[PDB]
RNA sequence: GGAUGACCCCAGGCGGUAGGGGAGCGUUCCCGAUGCCGAUGAAGGCCGACCCGCGAGGGCGGCUGGAGGUAAGGGAAGUGC
RNA sequence: GUGGAGCCUGGGAGUGAGGGCGCGAGCGAUAACGUCCGCGUCCGAGCGCGGGAACAACCGAGACCGCCAGCUAAGGCCCCC
RNA sequence: CGUGAGGGAAAGGUGAAAAGAACCCCGGGAGGGGAGUGAAAUAGAGCCUGAAACCGUGGGCUUACAAGCAGUCACGGCCCCGAGGGGUUGUGGCGUGCCUAUUGAAGCAUGAGCCGGCGACUCACGGUCGUGGGCGAGCUUAAGCCGUUGAGGCGGAGGC
C-alpha cells in the first residue's frame, strides 16, 4: 500500500525545490521530518507540507502506520511558468520566467 | 480545395528518429541531427560491408602464417606449394583447419613441400 | 490581404532578416501564393461528339440488353404505389438502378423518389445519367426525340 | 569425420546433422543433392586435387528463403546525391545428411 | 561457419637473452611475442600474446655510431623543454629503457598495445625476478 | 572588453557534470540529552529550552 | 522464345553536378456512394524484432482514442520542407 | 568498323567564373599554387575505392546489389602494417 | 503602439446530460488524499484528442590511463524475449557534419539553438510543338435564345 501528496502548481524553481526533495528520498518518514526541520532553504518548507499531507493521508485514507513510513519516492516535475518583464539598458526588455513546480511524494511501510 | 500539410510530415520524420535509436544526444532526438547522422551511417555500412571481406581475410592470412612457421615455412611459401599441388581449398578453411585440425594442416604442409 | 504597406523594420542593422510588410506570403497571416481564384471550368466539347456520345451510351445499354422501350404506363397517375405496381409488372423490383425517360410529368413524379430511380425529360437525356445507371427505360415519345437528336 | 564442401563460389566444413545456409540452389524442397568435395578428415584423411573423386556429401534441401533485409544507402555530400536501395539475399537451407567417403 | 575465436587461455611466460644481440632486430620478435602473431589462434582484439622477460638488456649491441648520435628526447611542455639525451648515457643511466623504448614505438597505438607493454619485463643484468612464473628460454 | 559569449549550447551531458557538486549535505543534527528531540549540536534546545543540561529559553 | 507485358532462357548496359526523359508513392477535394467499413470502436496518436514493395510507401497486430472514414476505377489541385 | 555510333526534322534544356597536370609557345626574371594561347588529360560532376604518412586533379582503377570465396593493378613483404 | 494621420494583435472544444465532485482528512491558502457522479475523471473545469523539442523519476547495460563529425564493421561480456532475435558497449578495424557558393570546403568561407506548424514554378488569354479522340475539303461556333435546376439543346454572325 502507498499513500501519496502533490502541491501543484507551487511558486517556487524546480531547479531549487529538487535539491530538498532530494535530501528525504528513502529516508523514515520521522528522519525526513528531521531534515526538512533543520535544512536552510525556502523549498523546505513546501517539501515539508507535501510530506505531511501524504503522511496525512496514509493514516486517514490508507490503513498505513504512522511509525512504519518512509519516503518511498519523491520528485518535482515543472509546472507552467510565469513570464514577467525585466526592464534593460538602452531600451531593451528582457524576459524573466518565474517558474513553478508540481511537488509529489509518495510513502510506503517499511514491515519490520 | 486545400491541402495542407496535415500527418505527413510528422510521420516521415519519426522514421528517420526510429532509425537513429542509440545515437548520442541530438543525433538520437533531432530530426535533422538524426539525418546527417544516418547519412553517414549509410555510406559507412557500404564501405564497411566492402571492407569486411577484407578484414577477414587478414585475419585468415596471419593464422595460417602462423601454424606455416611451426612446420619450418612460411606463408608465401605454403601458398605456393599448395598451388603447385592443385589445393585449392580456400583461406577460411585453411585457418580452420590450422587450430580446429592440426593434424590435418599438417598433411597439407607436406604436400606443399612436395609440390615444389 | 488587410495590412499594411509599411515596411516592419528598416533594411540592415537591425540583425533580423529583412522584410517589407507584414503582407508578404512568407508571414503567417499574408496573402497566399499562386491560390484558387473564381473560376470557369467548362469548355466547349465538340456537339458531334456529344451526340454520338448519346447515341452510344443507349447502343451499350441496348447491346446488354438493359434496354427497354414501354409504349404507355398503365395505372400510373403520379403515385408512387403506382409506379411500383407497373415497375414490378415490367420487371424492375429495383435490385438495378433505372434511369426513366418520359415526357409523362406525371410518370416523373410518380417515380421520382425512387432511391434506385433517376427520371428525365426527353429532351434531358444524356450519357452520364444513362452509364450511371444499369437499365434505361423510355417513352415511345422520348424514344422519338432521342432518334431525333442523334440523327 | 568432417568435410569440406564448395557451394555457390564459397567453401564451408560440414558435418552429418549440421544444417546450413548457402546461395541459392535450383532444386525442390525436399529433394537431395550431392556437393562436391574437396577435404575429407577425422579418422582418415584424403586431400582432393582439387577435388576428391569418389566421394560427395549428400544434403536434404530444407527450404528456400530470403535473408534479413539490409539498407544500403549512398549519399554524396555537397551534391544533392541520395539512394535508398532495399536488399533481401535469396538463400537455401540444407541439411547434410552424410558423407560419402 | 564463422571464425574460430579463442576463449581465454592461460598466457605463456618467455625469457630471452638479450645479450650480444641487435637492438631494433630483437625489438620486433617481442612485439610478435607480445602481439601473439605467433599463435594460430591470433586475435586482434583481445590480449593474447605472451609474456616477454628479457635479461641482459644493458648488453644490447648496436650497429654504426649510434652510441654517440641516437639521440632520444622528451618535451616537458614548458618553453625550451626540449631534452636530448644519446645512446651512450641513456645506457649509462637506466639501460632498461633502451630496449623498452625500442619496443614500445613497434607496437600498436591505443588501449591494447599500451596494456600489451605492459607484458615486457626488462632487465639489465643477468637476473630477473619471476622465477615463480619459471619463463621457458628462447633463442631469437 | 569586447563582450565574451558562449561558441556552443553546452550539452545535457556537460551541463548535468557541472552540477556534480551541487548536491546537499543533509543537516548535521544529534540528540538533545533532556527531550531527545533532534537538533544542532551547540545550540540551545528549541524544542525543551535546555542547554549545558539547565533550562536556558522558554520555548 | 509466346506471340503481344503471361512468364522463362541467353547476352550486354547500369559513377554522376547543371540538365533532358520515364515510372511511381503520398497529401486535400469530386464521381463511384440513397452504397460500403464503423461503439464487437472512425480519424488521429504511441509501439512493433512481423508481412508486401528497390524505394516513396502499403499491410497486420498491441495500447491509446471515442465518431467518423471510405474501395476497385477515374477526375481536379492552396499537394510532400 | 552495328556503336548509348552516324545523318535529317522537330520539342526541352543547361553552359557561356573553370582548374591542376604533361608537352609546344608568348608574357614574366630559362620567378609565382603567375599569366595568355595550343594539343591532350583528369578534377569539375569520380571530395566513391587501392597507392602516394596525411592531400580534387601524381600512380592504379570507372563503384547496379549481396558473399567470413578466388586472381591481380599501382605500391609493397623487419615491427606499427 | 503612436503627438497625430495611422498602425494593430492574441484568444474556439468538459460531458449524452453539470450529474461541475455533499461530507471527512493534511493545509493559512493553493494544492492534494478518500468519498460521490459518469460509459469513461491522465473527460475535473489549468477540462476532446494531446505529437515534438524540453524537464524529471525508476529500472537494465555501461563509464574515472582515456584522444572524439560520435558512427560503422567484427568479436566478446552482461540484461531481456523464447541453432533465433532485442538492448547495451569493452577491445580491434575504418572514418574530414548538413546546406549554400565555388576552380577548389571538415574547413578558420555562408546559413542554421532545438522542436512543431506557415512557407516558393500557378492562373487567364494568346502562341508553338507533342499527344488522346471527333469530323475531314472541310472543321468549328461566339454573344445570346430555349430547356434543366448539378439535363442538355439551339444559335453559322464570325474564325481557321
Ligand atoms: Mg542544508
Ligand atoms: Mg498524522
Ligand atoms: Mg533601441
Ligand atoms: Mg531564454
Ligand atoms: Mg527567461
Ligand atoms: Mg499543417
Ligand atoms: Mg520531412
Ligand atoms: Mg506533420
Ligand atoms: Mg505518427
Ligand atoms: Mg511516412
Ligand atoms: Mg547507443
Ligand atoms: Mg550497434
Ligand atoms: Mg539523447
Ligand atoms: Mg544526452
Ligand atoms: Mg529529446
Ligand atoms: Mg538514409
Ligand atoms: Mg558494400
Ligand atoms: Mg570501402
Ligand atoms: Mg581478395
Ligand atoms: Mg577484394
Ligand atoms: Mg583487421
Ligand atoms: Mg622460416
Ligand atoms: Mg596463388
Ligand atoms: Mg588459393
Ligand atoms: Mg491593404
Ligand atoms: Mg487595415
Ligand atoms: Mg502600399
Ligand atoms: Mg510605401
Ligand atoms: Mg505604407
Ligand atoms: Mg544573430
Ligand atoms: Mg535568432
Ligand atoms: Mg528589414
Ligand atoms: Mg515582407
Ligand atoms: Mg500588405
Ligand atoms: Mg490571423
Ligand atoms: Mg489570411
Ligand atoms: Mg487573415
Ligand atoms: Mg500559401
Ligand atoms: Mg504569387
Ligand atoms: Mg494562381
Ligand atoms: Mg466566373
Ligand atoms: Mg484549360
Ligand atoms: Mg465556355
Ligand atoms: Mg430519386
Ligand atoms: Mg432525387
Ligand atoms: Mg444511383
Ligand atoms: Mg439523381
Ligand atoms: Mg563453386
Ligand atoms: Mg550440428
Ligand atoms: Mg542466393
Ligand atoms: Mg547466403
Ligand atoms: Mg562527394
Ligand atoms: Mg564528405
Ligand atoms: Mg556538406
Ligand atoms: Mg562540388
Ligand atoms: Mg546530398
Ligand atoms: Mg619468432
Ligand atoms: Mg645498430
Ligand atoms: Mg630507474
Ligand atoms: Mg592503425
Ligand atoms: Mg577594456
Ligand atoms: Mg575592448
Ligand atoms: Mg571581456
Ligand atoms: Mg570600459
Ligand atoms: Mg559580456
Ligand atoms: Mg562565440
Ligand atoms: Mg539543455
Ligand atoms: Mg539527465
Ligand atoms: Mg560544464
Ligand atoms: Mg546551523
Ligand atoms: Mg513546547
Ligand atoms: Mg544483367
Ligand atoms: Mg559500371
Ligand atoms: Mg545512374
Ligand atoms: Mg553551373
Ligand atoms: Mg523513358
Ligand atoms: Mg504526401
Ligand atoms: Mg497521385
Ligand atoms: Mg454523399
Ligand atoms: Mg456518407
Ligand atoms: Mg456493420
Ligand atoms: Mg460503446
Ligand atoms: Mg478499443
Ligand atoms: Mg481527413
Ligand atoms: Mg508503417
Ligand atoms: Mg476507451
Ligand atoms: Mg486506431
Ligand atoms: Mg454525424
Ligand atoms: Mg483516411
Ligand atoms: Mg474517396
Ligand atoms: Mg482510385
Ligand atoms: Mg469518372
Ligand atoms: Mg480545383
Ligand atoms: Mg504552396
Ligand atoms: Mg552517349
Ligand atoms: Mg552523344
Ligand atoms: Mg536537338
Ligand atoms: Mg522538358
Ligand atoms: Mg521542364
Ligand atoms: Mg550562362
Ligand atoms: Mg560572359
Ligand atoms: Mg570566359
Ligand atoms: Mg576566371
Ligand atoms: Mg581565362
Ligand atoms: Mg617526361
Ligand atoms: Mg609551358
Ligand atoms: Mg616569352
Ligand atoms: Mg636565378
Ligand atoms: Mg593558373
Ligand atoms: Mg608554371
Ligand atoms: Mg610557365
Ligand atoms: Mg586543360
Ligand atoms: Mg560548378
Ligand atoms: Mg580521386
Ligand atoms: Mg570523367
Ligand atoms: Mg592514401
Ligand atoms: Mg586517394
Ligand atoms: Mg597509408
Ligand atoms: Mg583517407
Ligand atoms: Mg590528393
Ligand atoms: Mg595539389
Ligand atoms: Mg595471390
Ligand atoms: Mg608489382
Ligand atoms: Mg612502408
Ligand atoms: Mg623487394
Ligand atoms: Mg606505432
Ligand atoms: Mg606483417
Ligand atoms: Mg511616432
Ligand atoms: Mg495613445
Ligand atoms: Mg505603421
Ligand atoms: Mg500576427
Ligand atoms: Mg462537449
Ligand atoms: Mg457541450
Ligand atoms: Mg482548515
Ligand atoms: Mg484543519
Ligand atoms: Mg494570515
Ligand atoms: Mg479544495
Ligand atoms: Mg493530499
Ligand atoms: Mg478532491
Ligand atoms: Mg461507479
Ligand atoms: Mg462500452
Ligand atoms: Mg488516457
Ligand atoms: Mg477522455
Ligand atoms: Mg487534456
Ligand atoms: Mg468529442
Ligand atoms: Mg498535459
Ligand atoms: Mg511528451
Ligand atoms: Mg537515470
Ligand atoms: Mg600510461
Ligand atoms: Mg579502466
Ligand atoms: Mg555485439
Ligand atoms: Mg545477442
Ligand atoms: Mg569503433
Ligand atoms: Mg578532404
Ligand atoms: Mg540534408
Ligand atoms: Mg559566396
Ligand atoms: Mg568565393
Ligand atoms: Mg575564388
Ligand atoms: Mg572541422
Ligand atoms: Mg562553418
Ligand atoms: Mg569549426
Ligand atoms: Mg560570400
Ligand atoms: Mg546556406
Ligand atoms: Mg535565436
Ligand atoms: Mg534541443
Ligand atoms: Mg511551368
Ligand atoms: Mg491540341
Ligand atoms: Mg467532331
Ligand atoms: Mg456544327
Ligand atoms: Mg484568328
Ligand atoms: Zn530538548
Amino acid at each position: 500500500m502507498e499513500a501519496k501528496a502533490i502541491a501543484r502548481y507551487v511558486r517556487i524553481s524546480p531547479r531549487k525545490v529538487r535539491l530538498v526533495v532530494d535530501l528525504i528520498r528513502g529516508k523514515s518518514l520521522e528522519e525526513a521530518r528531521n531534515i526538512l526541520r533543520y535544512t536552510n532553504k525556502r523549498g523546505a518548507y513546501f517539501v515539508a507540507k507535501v510530506l505531511e499531507s501524504a503522511a496525512a493521508n496514509a493514516v486517514n485514507n490508507h490503513d498505513m502506520l504512522e511509525d512504519r513510513l518512509y519516503v518511498k519516492a519523491a520528485y518535482v516535475d515543472e509546472g507552467p511558468a510565469l513570464k514577467r518583464v525585466l526592464p534593460r539598458a538602452r531600451g531593451r526588455a528582457d524576459i524573466i520566467k518565474k517558474r513553478t513546480s508540481h511537488i509529489t511524494v509518495i510513502l510506503g511501510e517499511k514491515h519490520g | 480545395p486545400r491541402a495542407k500539410t496535415g500527418v505527413v510530415r510528422r510521420r516521415k520524420h519519426k522514421k528517420i528518429l526510429k532509425l537513429a535509436k542509440g545515437y548520442w544526444g541530438l543525433r538520437s532526438k533531432s530530426f535533422r541531427k538524426a539525418r546527417e547522422t544516418l547519412f553517414a551511417a549509410g555510406n559507412y555500412a557500404y564501405a564497411h560491408r566492402k571492407r569486411r571481406k577484407r578484414d577477414f581475410r587478414r585475419l585468415w592470412i596471419v593464422r595460417i602464417n602462423a601454424a606455416c612457421r611451426q612446420h619450418g615455412l612460411n606463408y608465401s611459401t605454403f601458398i605456393h606449394g599448395l598451388k603447385k599441388a592443385g589445393i585449392e581449398v580456400d583461406r577460411k578453411n585453411l585457418a580452420d583447419l590450422a587450430v580446429r585440425e592440426p593434424q590435418v594442416f599438417a598433411e597439407l604442409v607436406e604436400r606443399a613441400k612436395a609440390a615444389q | 490581404v488587410a495590412y499594411s504597406g509599411r515596411k516592419i523594420w528598416p533594411q540592415k542593422h537591425t540583425g533580423r532578416a529583412r522584410h517589407g510588410d507584414i503582407g508578404a506570403p512568407i508571414f503567417v497571416g499574408g496573402g497566399v501564393v499562386f491560390g484558387p481564384k473564381p473560376r470557369d471550368y467548362s469548355y466547349t466539347l465538340p456537339k458531334k461528339v456529344r451526340k454520338k456520345g448519346l447515341a452510344m451510351a443507349v447502343a451499350d445499354r441496348a447491346r446488354e440488353g438493359k434496354l427497354l422501350l414501354v409504349e404507355a404506363f398503365a395505372g400510373v397517375n403520379g403515385k408512387t404505389k403506382e409506379f411500383l405496381a407497373w415497375a414490378k409488372e415490367a420487371g424492375l423490383d429495383g435490385s438495378e438502378s433505372v434511369l426513366l425517360v418520359t415526357g409523362n410529368e406525371l410518370v416523373r413524379r410518380a417515380a421520382r423518389n425512387l432511391p434506385w430511380v433517376v427520371t428525365l425529360a426527353p429532351e434531358g437525356l444524356n450519357v452520364y445519367d444513362i452509364v450511371r445507371t444499369e437499365r434505361l427505360v423510355m417513352d415511345l415519345d422520348a424514344w422519338e426525340v432521342f432518334q431525333n437528336r442523334i440523327g | 569425420m568432417f568435410a569440406i564442401v564448395k557451394t555457390g563460389g564459397k567453401q564451408y566444413r560440414v558435418e552429418p546433422g549440421l544444417k546450413l545456409r548457402v546461395e541459392k540452389l535450383d532444386a525442390e524442397p525436399g529433394a537431395t543433392v550431392e556437393l562436391p568435395v574437396l577435404l575429407l578428415g577425422g579418422e582418415k584423411t584424403v586431400v582432393g586435387t582439387p577435388v576428391v573423386e569418389g566421394a560427395s556429401v549428400v544434403a536434404e534441401v530444407l527450404g528456400h528463403g530470403r535473408g534479413k533485409k539490409i539498407l544500403v544507402s549512398k549519399f554524396k555530400a555537397k551534391v544533392q546525391y541520395r539512394r535508398k536501395k532495399g536488399h533481401r539475399q535469396p538463400y537455401t537451407e540444407l541439411l547434410i545428411k552424410e558423407i560419402r567417403g | 561457419m564463422k571464425t574460430y575465436v579463442p576463449k581465454q587461455v592461460e598466457p605463456r611466460w618467455v625469457l630471452i637473452d638479450a645479450e650480444g644481440k641487435t637492438l631494433g632486430r630483437l625489438a620486433t620478435k617481442i612485439a610478435t611475442l607480445l602481439r601473439g602473431k605467433h599463435r594460430p589462434d591470433w586475435t586482434p582484439n583481445v590480449a593474447m600474446g605472451d609474456f616477454v622477460v628479457v635479461v641482459n638488456a644493458d648488453k644490447i649491441r648496436v650497429t654504426g655510431k649510434k652510441l654517440e648520435q641516437k639521440i632520444y628526447t622528451r618535451y616537458s611542455g614548458y618553453p625550451g623543454g626540449l631534452k636530448k639525451i644519446p645512446l651512450e648515457k641513456m645506457l649509462a643511466t637506466h639501460p632498461e629503457r633502451v630496449l623498452e623504448h625500442a619496443v614500445k614505438g613497434m607496437l600498436p597505438k591505443g588501449p591494447l598495445g599500451r596494456r600489451l607493454f605492459k607484458r615486457l619485463k626488462v632487465y639489465a643484468g643477468p637476473d630477473h625476478p619471476h622465477q615463480a612464473q619459471r619463463p621457458e628460454k628462447l633463442e631469437v | 572588453a569586447k563582450h565574451p559569449v558562449p561558441k556552443k549550447k553546452t550539452s545535457k551531458a556537460r551541463r548535468d557534470a557541472r552540477r556534480s557538486h551541487h548536491a546537499l549535505t543533509p543537516p548535521t543534527l544529534v540528540p538533545c540529552p533532556e527531550c531527545k528531540a533532534m537538533k544542532p549540536p551547540h545550540t540551545v534546545c528549541p524544542e525543551c529550552g535546555y542547554y549545558a543540561g539547565r533550562k536556558v529559553l522558554e520555548v
